[PDB]
């Protein structure tokens, strides 16, 4: 009656994947942020702490590809993180984005976080 | 023979071996270098010498022509072939057009070679960065660095190797136009910049200069101790 | 699962070409605009630090006298296509005693946009913008790693591509003039850059039948920015 | 796992799976049979028309290798055309070199060693084609050889290749090779090519017939299917 | 076809060449060689791997290879791979003697080898060389020399050296026993037999197990002197006398 | 067990094995054939059989008795394609022996040649090891007849009476029980053992249209395949 | 899916997957329709563009004085088989001093695209050719495939949702034989107007039409000589 | 054939060549053999058991001469043996063409060792599974050398390879000695091959070759049956 639900990580394996089309339906692939959709996760985060009006969310969105909402949740985190470290209050765009270009690259040294290599 | 593509695109857009093999640049000896308006000065540091053994065979500042100096980071083994191929290239340029080798030409040679050395089949890309400094014909000094991508790129001063963010962050506090109004301020500027570098006990600091018409002069440990003397006495004057 | 470097997708197309398209997105931006008088062009150098000298960086090299260019993405991949495309233009001129048209240049490059393999390694990671004036007028072109070459009237690339195109169809019409378009590019650039717009960040490039050449010098750009 | 992928690896029970997969790739293709009489070789290929697809005479699976030798291919089609070009070239080499017309035995060896030669490396894949070879010469007689994708070449009086394979070679033992003239054997093929592949699977079909022997005087050609039209005149009268 | 490939060339995702480290770990086994700071002479040391009583001893050199009039080398590790490298290296030296009518200086002999080992590390999908061998010799310009080889192809000149893993303790012993220009070849050989005494684990330093090859500059002989056991044994008794004398302090 | 890819290509196991050849030793067993060779005093007999599962397949093509030269015959087991591809290399190297060295090749050297080429198939890692089993006979100066066997592992090999294939693990156990005795070997003794050793195996006692007998005998040293009539003369000649 | 790897590996079902994935690359291209009369051959394509400002990427490219081909799918490989197509035309034009019939040209495409479907490390060609020309026996409309199986049809269509074009063509194949050019062309691009959604045009700036005839050399028209053909069509139904 | 050409022999994480160790295990699975140098010439003994009474011992020979003064036996697998047998056959004759002189065995084992070590690294092969014993009488002192799948080469006084080579090794540690005669080497060689044989040893089981200093001579089953009569 409730038509259940399914969630997993990889599409594996083949046998459960070929069994569902005979019964289940609505197989969607994430999505994941759009280039114009990364600011939406910044909109809910625009209510976090105190946001300066000079900040442009469209500027830092392109700099962090495949960051979804999890990796850019650290943006507004590292914003407030280094804010108290520097004893300041708010965080301007240029403030945290200088640390954001670091949080993408320095965390990509050990793993660049590809999903292509999982199923491949 | 050997038909296999080693270096392919990752699904997030990067090449691996190019943008990964700069870690071998990150774990080598450091080398800095500034250019004066008249005399350039470059130098390797973090030599980690055995301090009871020989030193001329571990010399990692060399020449292609007398017009051009070398400096590099990373593992020296792959750098040797780049140096020798660069020398064979810069001699036939003397066989052609009778001016000496302009530095921008030889940096396009190492950069283009290293690019097609990434591009081809079955070849591990080079893991070196390198500097190419030389006061050219018509007396103008300039410098370039390399990249395992193969992107020659003209700086005013250097930081490559271990802690390039440290020294490269330090030279923004250098770049006042007083430095260098004197050549002794350029040399003691390099060594005083290598104070923030590794141990700086006067042993692992090997510096070399080029006075715009002279062959390059490997300085003995004679005035390095005197520049540490006026640098430490200057820090005595700093309070 | 490192499979065949030349293997199709389940969708499906070339895996490695599709991966190559994503390499354009992290490169620097650029703006081309076709004018009835000529072709203006814009790019950003992306200065990394005040250590670096700003004017040694090339994003525009000029292929012939009369055919401009604009590169993107990985520059060291672009230099090979530049140097060989020049050889193809000269070979056209020395078999033919006439200027190679702007169209056939990009056939002569995009016929080897796909040569990777093991026998007979990786595809190129550049997205070029070709300009120029042949007898057919001022043409503005665009090629990709896939070789799918098409005319574009006013093309953006790179990281800024979505907002620059999206904002750029609003401000473009058929009868654009030159000095209108030149200051019509830098508005988009100062919207899309992260450093402050000044004399060291960007470089323009124009090519016309009657304004040539008319290449690219400094202190023109000082007058260009101060008209904002 | 891991024993089916490459062609050059034996499986632990002792057979090669890429060859076995190549055998049943031809199993999905349509039925094409052949038979010889005392003085000729008769071919027949049933061909598939669903609604519109092609003009009559497209992609004919009957080929013509030499003046006196022809194909009757079934399976995947492109590699069959590749074998047609190679067997064509081999008949050109023998014709150019030794001065007389190619016997069917040498042609079966020189083709079958290539079909075998693509089952020894992981450079290539094994072929997915199987074909007939019919011929007639007065110092030779009518021979009919059969090449599978594995590389085995041997000799039938009659054979069948396709989906409906066993059912289309069940009835050939009813016919008699030794006495019959091939002019009978034409309609004696078309009766069961019309009988096999019943029309519930595919709605419509279309027939090719190719006929080499003593009556055609060594030259191999397609019979004019309109001329004598003996097929469906018997075939509509063969349902009861 | 490519899923059977072992990928001997590629960088590994932590920072280092993955294969050259496992190359150096094989040099860490089965080898012991060193040379000494020496004027008017230079010596090499060798440890017998097969000291069984059933060999022939008819080769007249077990770990020393004489590759010119003036030079030699000391194999460490996989021996027959060095039996490729000494054919190649000897042919390099002899073709330089063809092209110039003059003996080959040691430096460009070293780089002329290390470009080949380096050439297998750079490209090929190929098993690298697993030999790290030493060099001695005379030249016109620089007198006496010592050199060091790596599977990566990076070479260094020493004055006292390390082969292989058991010789890092010999490097600590050489720095703790350091000098500047004392040969006096009985001092250098007493130091070398001292180092092979205290580093090698088998007590008392049996006369079969060690091997010393010296090179004295003589005009114009340049003698590569490989010494026999009869002048090894009294050197061993000399060092044992020095241990019995030096232990009397306590 | 196993380590790495040793179950796939011809590289060593940790125990010292290499699995691809010991898969090739039962690549013969798909054939379904018993073949026995017996060396007499002045003669040597090949015996084989065939399976004719169709009435449309021929009796003239499926004969495994292949003739190499005019003094050397051979018979094949194992799979068909590898067996025939071995044969043109045997014929071709025999002919190059005739061109280079001018005299007729001994039966000894051809098995060294074929064994070394089969070694090169085994040695290199990316080529299939040809799972057929080679059996030769022939005549030499002052050495009587000879029999040799070449397995697909690369060793030339030849004995007094040898048989490999499907059922031969018990057939060698019968030939041990038949060879070591005080019996000599006349011609019809060798032929009458060549049938009965196989008839002890299969226990059929069948028609003379099944076994193919090639023979060689130093009165006329040319290799010769018997006609069915004299085969029937032997086969009822053994029935007392 | 470990046997989806390469072109060498057969399936355990008997269907080599790289060919199927290349057929998927055929279907992703735009629609095009080629159809013949007894006296002429007409192939009509539909361009698409990347954006508004970029011009529409063309499909129909001139090949010989009578041979013309459409395309769908990849573009660089279309230039590759295009250059091979020109070169094998003017080879026999150089040697025999006669033009080539079409029916022996396409065997060079099959034997050209065959070898990159068998040997290791070679992809097939994502290709969508609709060949049209004259030999002496009239017009021909062929099609290709990355599996290299060429079909002599009377009318086909390949590209995105091109099956609707077919189900248009089957109820007019009895009437696509006698008629001359001016209604033959609009009979052509009615199939194109069924390949689209029914709420946008059918504009003039996108459709390209190529014809080959006896007294008419192979010609490509582009929006403006097309504008006399698009006039006078029926409205799309409700 | 394709240019795949990658060496499947790589290094371990410990640093051990794995295929050479496994190839030495395949040497250890082989037939036993022993060879003794004694003061005038070198005697090689091998151990050849036919798997049935059907077999012929007259066809295949294990002691195989290379020159008229050089013999060569193995302990391993025959199909990999005969290839480098033939390679040594061709390889000695370029020395006899260039220098016009009977080739020294010392030069043979250098060159064959170069072939084998060079073959352990090349494009996509397994190494040979063969361990050779090479004898000969050059310049007055008879030599006995042993190679291996690692390409190495040793100079043994009197060694043994194959099965139970630690048993025959310790047996040849004491019972082999300072100096013998040519017939006296045959006794202890047949004894140490009689260490690990079956319940009977005839002229068809063993097969023994010698090198005189005047020239090679492979022995016949007449004397091979006469010496082992006389159990060792």
């Amino acid at each position: 009656n409730i038509k259940v639900l399914m969630a997993t990580n990889r599409p594996d394996t083949l046998d459960p994947a070929l069994m569902r089309p005979g019964r289940l339906d609505r197989k969607i692939e994430f999505s994941l942020p759009d280039l114009e959709g990364r600011t939406h996760i910044f909109k809910i985060h625009a209510r976090s702490m105190s946001v300066e009006r000079d900040i442009r969310f469209e500027l830092l969105a392109r700099l962090c590809p495949n960051s979804t909402g999890a990796e850019i949740r650290s943006v507004c985190t590292e914003a407030g993180m280094f804010a108290i470290r520097a004893r300041r209050k708010i965080a301007t765009e240029k403030d945290f984005l200088e640390a954001v270009n670091k949080v993408i690259k320095s965390y990509a040294k050990f793993s660049a976080t590809p999903r292509y290599m999982t199923y491949n | 023979s050997y038909d296999r593509a080693i270096t392919v695109f990752s699904p997030d857009g990067h090449l691996f071996q190019v943008e990964y093999a700069q870690e071998a640049v990150k774990k080598g000896s450091t080398a800095v270098g500034v250019r004066g308006r008249d005399i350039v000065v470059l130098g390797v540091e973090k030599k980690s010498v055995a301090k009871l053994q020989d030193e001329r065979t571990v010399r990692k500042i060399c020449a292609l022509d007398d017009n051009v100096c070398m400096a590099f980071a990373g593992l020296t083994a792959d750098a040797r072939i780049v140096i020798n191929r660069a020398r064979v290239e810069c001699q036939s340029h003397r066989l052609t057009v009778e001016d000496p080798v302009t530095v921008e030409y030889i940096t396009r040679y190492i950069a283009s070679l290293k690019q097609r050395y990434t591009q081809s089949n079955g070849r591990r890309p080079f893991g070196i960065s390198a500097l190419i400094v030389g006061f050219d014909f018509d007396g103008t000094p300039r410098l370039y660095q390399t990249d395992p991508s193969g992107t020659y790129h003209a700086w005013k001063a250097n930081a490559i190797g271990r802690g390039a963010k440290s020294v490269r962050e330090f030279l923004e506090k250098n770049y006042t136009d007083e430095a260098i109004e004197t050549d002794d301020l350029t040399i003691k500027l390099v060594i005083k910049a290598l104070l923030e570098v590794v141990q700086s006990g006067g042993k692992n600091i090997e510096l070399a200069v080029m006075r715009r018409d002279q062959s390059l002069k490997i300085l003995n440990p004679e005035e390095i101790e005197k520049y540490v003397a006026e640098i430490e006495k200057e820090k005595e004057e700093n309070e | 699962y490192d499979r065949g470097v030349n293997t199709f997708s389940p969708e499906g197309r070339l895996f490695q070409v599709e991966y190559a398209i994503e390499a354009i997105k992290l490169g620097s931006t650029a703006i081309g605009i076709q004018t009835s008088e000529g072709v203006c062009l814009a790019v950003e150098k992306r200065i990394t630090s005040p250590l670096m000298e700003p004017s040694s960086i090339e994003k525009i090299v000029e292929i012939d006298a009369h055919i401009g260019c604009a590169m993107s993405g990985l520059i060291a991949d672009a230099k090979t296509l530049i140097d060989k495309a020049r050889v193809e233009t000269q070979n056209h001129w020395f078999t033919y005693n006439e200027t190679m048209t702007v169209e056939s240049v990009t056939q002569a490059v995009s016929n080897l946009a796909l040569q990777f393999g093991e026998e007979d390694s990786r595809p190129f990671g550049v997205a070029l913008l070709f300009g120029g004036v042949d007898e057919k007028g001022p043409q503005l072109f665009h090629m990709d790693p896939s070789g799918t070459f098409v005319q574009c009237d006013a093309r953006a690339i790179g990281s800024a591509s979505e907002g620059a195109q999206s904002s750029l169809q609003e401000v473009y019409h058929k009868s654009m003039t030159l000095k209108e378009a030149i200051k019509s590019s830098l508005i988009i650039l100062k919207q899309v850059m992260e450093e402050k717009l000044n004399a060291t960040n960007i470089e323009l490039a124009t090519v016309q039948p009657g304004q040539n050449f008319h290449m690219f010098t400094k202190e023109e750009l000082e007058e260009v920015i101060k008209d904002i | 796992t891991g024993y089916d992928l490459s062609a050059s690896t034996f499986s632990p029970d002792g057979r090669v799976f890429q060859v076995e997969y190549a055998m049943k790739a031809v199993e999905n293709s349509s039925t094409a049979i052949g038979i010889r009489c005392k003085d000729g070789v008769v071919f027949g290929v049933e061909k598939l028309v669903l609604s519109k697809l092609y003009e009559e005479g497209s992609n004919k699976r009957l080929f013509n290798v030499d003046r006196h030798v022809g194909m009757a291919v079934a399976g995947l089609l492109a590699d069959a055309r590749s074998l047609a070009d190679i067997a064509r070239e081999e008949a050109s080499n023998f014709r150019s070199n030794f001065g007389y017309n190619i016997p069917l035995k040498h042609l079966a060896d020189r083709v079958a060693m290539y079909v075998h030669a693509y089952t020894l490396y992981s450079a290539v894949r094994p072929f997915g084609c199987s074909f007939m070879l019919g011929s007639y010469s007065v110092n030779d007689g009518a021979q009919l050889y059969m090449i599978d994708p594995s590389g085995v070449s041997y000799g039938y009086w009659g054979c069948a290749i396709g989906k409906a394979r066993q059912a289309a070679k069940t009835e050939i033992e009813k016919l008699q090779m030794k006495e019959m003239t091939c002019r009978d054997i034409v309609k004696e093929v078309a009766k069961i090519i019309y009988i096999v592949h019943d029309e519930v699977k595919d709605k419509a079909f279309e027939l090719e017939l190719s006929w080499v022997g003593e009556l055609t005087n060594g030259r191999h050609e397609i019979v004019p299917k309109d001329i004598r039209e003996e097929a469906e005149k018997y075939a509509k009268e063969s349902l009861k | 076809s490519r899923r059977y490939d072992s990928r001997t060339t590629i960088f590994s995702p932590e920072g280092r060449l993955y294969q050259v480290e496992y190359a150096m770990e094989a040099i860490g086994h089965a080898g012991t060689c060193l040379g000494i700071l020496a004027n008017d002479g230079v010596l090499l040391a060798a440890e017998r791997r097969n000291i069984h009583k059933l060999l022939d001893e008819v080769f007249f050199s077990e770990k020393i290879y004489k590759l010119n009039e003036d030079m030699a080398c000391s194999v460490a590790g996989i021996t027959s791979d060095a039996n490729v490298l000494t054919n190649e290296l000897r042919l390099i030296a002899q073709r330089y003697l063809l092209q110039y009518q003059e003996p080959i200086p040691c430096e460009q002999l070293v780089t002329a080898l290390c470009d080949i080992k380096q050439a297998y590390t750079q490209f090929g999908g190929k098993r690298p060389f697993g030999v790290s061998l030493l060099y001695i010799g005379w030249d016109k310009h620089y007198g006496f020399q010592l050199y060091q080889s790596d599977p990566s192809g990076n070479y260094g000149g020493w004055k006292a050296t390390c082969i292989g893993n058991n010789s890092a303790a010999a490097v600590s012993m050489l720095k703790q026993d350091y000098k500047e220009g004392e040969m006096t070849l009985k001092s250098a050989l007493a130091l070398a037999i001292k180092v092979l005494n205290k580093t090698m684990d088998v007590s008392k330093l049996s006369a079969e197990k060690v091997e010393i090859a010296t090179l004295t500059r003589e005009n114009g002989k340049t003698v590569i002197r490989v010494l026999k056991q009869k002048e090894v044994e009294q050197l061993i008794k000399k060092h044992e006398e020095e241990e019995a004398k030096a232990e009397r302090e306590k | 067990s196993s380590a790495g890819f040793d179950r796939h290509i011809t590289i060593f196991s940790p125990e010292g094995r290499l699995y691809q050849v010991e898969y090739a030793f039962k690549a013969i067993n798909q054939g379904g054939l018993t073949s026995v060779a017996v060396r007499g005093k002045d003669c040597a007999v090949i015996v084989t059989q065939k399976k004719v599962p169709d009435k449309l397949l021929d009796s003239s093509t499926v004969t495994h008795l292949f003739k190499i030269t005019e003094n050397i015959g051979c018979v094949m087991t194992g799979m068909t394609a590898d067996s025939r591809s071995q044969v043109q290399r045997a014929r071709y190297e025999a002919a190059n022996w005739k061109y280079k060295y001018g005299y007729e090749i001994p039966v000894d050297m051809l098995c060294k040649r074929i064994a070394d080429i089969s070694q090169v198939y085994t040695q290199n890692a990316e080529m299939r090891p040809l799972g057929c089993c080679m059996i030769l006979i022939g005549i030499d100066e002052e050495q009587g007849p000879q029999v040799y066997k070449c397995d697909p592992a690369g060793y030339y090999c030849g004995f007094k009476a040898t048989a490999a294939g499907v059922k031969q693990t018990e057939s060698t156990s019968f030939l041990e029980k038949k060879v070591k005795k005080k019996f000599d070997w006349t011609f019809e003794q060798t032929v009458e053992t060549a049938i009965t050793c196989l008839s002890t195996v299969l226990s059929i006692d069948f028609k003379p249209s099944e076994i193919e007998v090639g023979v060689v005998t130093v009165e006329n040293p040319k290799f010769r395949i018997l006609t069915e009539a004299e085969i029937d003369a032997h086969l009822v000649a053994l029935a007392e | 899916n470990q046997y989806d790897n390469d072109v060498t590996v057969w399936s355990p079902q008997g269907r080599i997957h790289q060919i199927e994935y290349a057929m998927e690359a055929v279907k992703q291209g735009s629609a095009t329709v080629g159809l013949k009369s007894k006296t002429h051959a007409v192939l009509v394509a539909l361009k698409r563009a990347q954006s508004e400002l970029a011009a529409h990427q063309k499909k129909i490219l001139h090949v010989d004085n009578h041979i013309g081909i459409s395309i769908a799918g990849l573009t660089a490989d279309a230039r590759l088989l295009c250059n091979f197509m020109r070169q094998e035309c003017l080879d026999s034009r150089f040697v025999f001093d006669r033009p080539l019939p079409v029916s022996r040209l396409v065997s060079l495409i099959g034997s050209k695209t065959q070898i990159p479907t068998q040997r290791y490390g070679r992809r097939p060609y994502g290709v969508g050719l609709l060949i049209a020309g004259y030999d002496d026996m009239g017009p021909h409309i062929f099609q290709t495939c990355p599996s290299a199986n060429y079909f002599d049809c009377r009318a086909m269509s390949i590209g995105a949702r091109s099956q609707s074009a077919r189900t248009y063509l089957e109820r007019h194949m009895s009437e696509f034989m006698e008629c001359n050019l001016n209604e033959l062309v609009k009979h052509g691009l009615r199939a194109l107007r069924e390949t689209l959604p029914a709420e946008q045009d059918l504009t003039t700036k996108n459709v390209s039409i190529g014809i080959v005839g006896k007294d008419l050399e192979f010609t490509i028209y582009d929006d403006d000589d097309v504008s006399p053909f698009l006039e006078g069509l029926e409205e799309r139904p409700q | 054939e394709r240019g795949y050409s990658f060496s499947l022999t790589t290094f371990s994480p410990s640093g051990k060549l794995v295929q050479i160790e496994y190839a030495l295990a395949a040497v250890a699975g082989g037939a036993p053999s022993v060879g003794i140098k004694a003061a005038n010439g070198v005697v090689l003994a091998t151990e050849k058991k036919q798997k049935s009474i059907l077999y012929d011992e007259r066809s295949v020979h294990k002691v195989e001469p290379i020159t008229k003064h050089i013999g060569l036996v193995y302990s391993g697998m025959g199909p990999d043996y005969r290839v480098l047998v033939h390679r040594a056959r061709k390889l000695a004759q370029q020395y006899y063409l260039v220098y016009q002189e009977p080739i020294p065995t010392a030069q043979l084992v250098q060159r064959v060792a170069s072939v084998m070590q060079e073959y352990t690294q090349s494009g996509g092969v397994r190494p040979f599974g063969v361990s050779l014993l090479i004898c000969g009488w050059n310049e007055g002192r008879p030599y006995l050398f042993q190679s291996d799948p690692s390409g190495a080469y040793f100079a043994w006084k009197a060694t043994a390879m194959g099965k139970n080579y630690v048993n025959g090794k310790t047996f040849l540690e004491k019972r082999y000695n300072e100096d013998l005669e040519l017939e006296d080497a045959i006794h202890t060689a047949i004894l140490t091959l009689k260490e690990s044989f079956e319940g009977q040893m005839t002229e068809d089981n063993i097969e023994v070759g010698i090198c005189n200093e005047a020239g090679f001579r492979r022995l016949t089953p007449t004397e091979v049956k006469d010496y082992l009569a006389a159990i060792a």
